[PDB]
């Protein structure tokens, strides 16, 4: 742990994580996509949390209810924006 | 006070994004996990790049490479850039032994830079994201 | 330069809420319009309270204290303020007098303030609400 | 209509419409703004409520059928921003 | 001005303020615009990108030491909204 | 009710960007004029193509294409696209008659789309970009 | 899909704010460890209650109706609730049993919720505030 450390992870405890497909992660691929619509305007918690859903709402082995929910741990001490540099 | 306070995010540079991967210790790889690790790496690349990160990929397959590359990115001052970001990426389901040296291996990246050892980034974000199981 | 850049509304006060109601050479002034007037000026008392502001209220009936009035908003000090407020709030289907007296208010009103003519509130929001016809 | 560096111009009614007449309740203009200062003052940015002022209001409908000769009628409101900034009301 | 609802207007220069002269580059408004455009077009909700070309018209200045005929004067945009809900161009799918 | 909400913009196209230029009537026009104007059209003409939108972009020399260009905005229709974009662009230091034709030709461009005239813009966007001197 | 999507908070109840203090197997409690743990309590139940929430405090001392509290909470319906929200307070530089009773305290009050076995809540914020060394 640290001061102002942002510690986002694929999969919290007490569930699954899914099975690597030929195109990547359900985690990196959603992640991915969030940083390429909106990671230069949102807050990138916010964005985290967009991720969180849309992970969460994903389904593909009898073991049926089943997801995988991502967490992240602020220790941020501000908002947090990527805006394009000059 | 600002309740809408924001990272001063004006510096030269935006940073370092460390891309990690663990292979180490994974006994027979599928060709679709090379191929989805591929694909997280190469989107990851290409995602925090148009966001200005200056991206930087490296694995543990070779035990000198890796002394070396830790070394690097251990005495790079931090001074003209925004932030650290630092992604660990490692397989689905592997053994006892892979998910061992995945543990240790998060220890020692978070280690560093942890409770303000990397001056240079005091005040700034810090991000790690980690993909492991 | 900040895409996401605020007003900086941290003075020790919000400013003045003006509400000005156009009452003069009205000369019907029905129930609903008696009663919804002093539902629109309370209503918008309270809000603009609630965010800080200093209601300040009043009207064109009496030509003598409605000067005296015109001169002090005219003269006295935002320097601690963050911005100003004016609601300029008129009768509906009025004759073509109330109408034209209207128009000539309005003009006064905003010129007052208008291209940076009151120096204590250069740099800060000036916000105009009217209601008219 | 001659405004300033800073100016924010919030209109009722925007030309070619038509203004409701004012009830017991007030004007439709002043409560649903009124409403969104209630409601969303202290947090949105001052020109994204006004947005949802502009949405409100020219939502809001008459019993047509009670007055038919009201029909194709509606309030839409304006609003003329010279602010060079975001506009917040945080608590002080 | 007869506008409808739905309605964005969107001003060069507000009434009682000055427009800076057509150079090789263009027009002061047009530039800033389209470097907004081009910068947050994508991301940022409209009505914040044009308050943002506001600010940057707005903040233009011109040498007063060459011309010291246009000082004291600047060129002040304005725009005139009656849309009823936030507006992004996110990329098409 | 949603203070968040956002216009669809989820149609097939995004829409006409229409690029007006303001010219007949306009005499001594200077070097630094004729490039900055071509530089405004040009400037405008790649940041709103990179938007997604179907840039057109014509001017008032001629007058029997702009009567056909005229028409022709009027009966185009929007069904599939999110919104409509129109730029008009004039000079500044204009003389008497050439900032009049401008707002004839600003009140006629607008009103085509005043109280709602074009049906398959109902509900959508209708953005007009204006930049004008008298 | 929206960025800007809230989660539903027009219900009828805004819900239950659970207050817990931890305080048995402790046994040297001072002046400022008393009225700073009174402070704390009566500052969340303000806070809380004027955001809608209907607070419930108590303590873990008298054994016999700690267990009738767990079980009046656990069989409740938040179905008419938008949110649930526990607080969970303890002392510090206790002792070891009573810093083991905390953490098993906890495991529980979460665990509660946590199997996603409470149906009432599902789709809900569960808000965890906890206070512990």
């Amino acid at each position: 742990a640290g001061a102002d450390f942002l510690m986002c992870y694929s999969v919290a405890e007490g569930y699954y994580s899914h099975r690597e497909t030929v195109n990547g992660s359900w985690y990196i691929q959603d992640l991915c996509e969030m940083l390429g619509k909106y990671g230069s305007s949102l807050e990138f918690t916010e964005l985290l949390t967009l991720v969180n859903r849309k992970v969460s709402q994903r389904r593909v082995p009898s073991a049926i209810g089943k997801k995988q929910v991502p967490c992240f741990a602020s220790m941020l001490t501000k908002k947090l924006h990527f805006f394009p540099k000059s | 006070f600002d309740p809408a306070e924001k990272y001063k995010m004006d510096h030269r540079r935006r940073g370092i994004a460390l891309i990690f991967n663990h292979e180490r210790f994974f006994w027979h790889l599928t060709l679709p996990e090379r191929r989805g690790t591929c694909a997280d790496r190469d989107n990851l690349t290409r995602r925090f790049s148009d966001l200005g990160f200056e991206v930087k990929c490296f694995n543990d397959l070779k035990a000198e490479e890796l002394l070396l590359k830790i070394h690097e990115v251990s005495t790079v001052s931090h001074a003209d850039a925004d932030c650290f970001v630092c992604v660990f990426l490692s397989h689905g389901e592997g053994n006892h032994i892979y998910a061992y040296d995945a543990k240790i291996e998060i220890q020692t990246l978070t280690g560093l830079f942890k409770g303000d050892k990397c001056h240079s980034l005091v005040g700034k974000p810090k991000i790690f994201i980690i993909q492991a199981c």
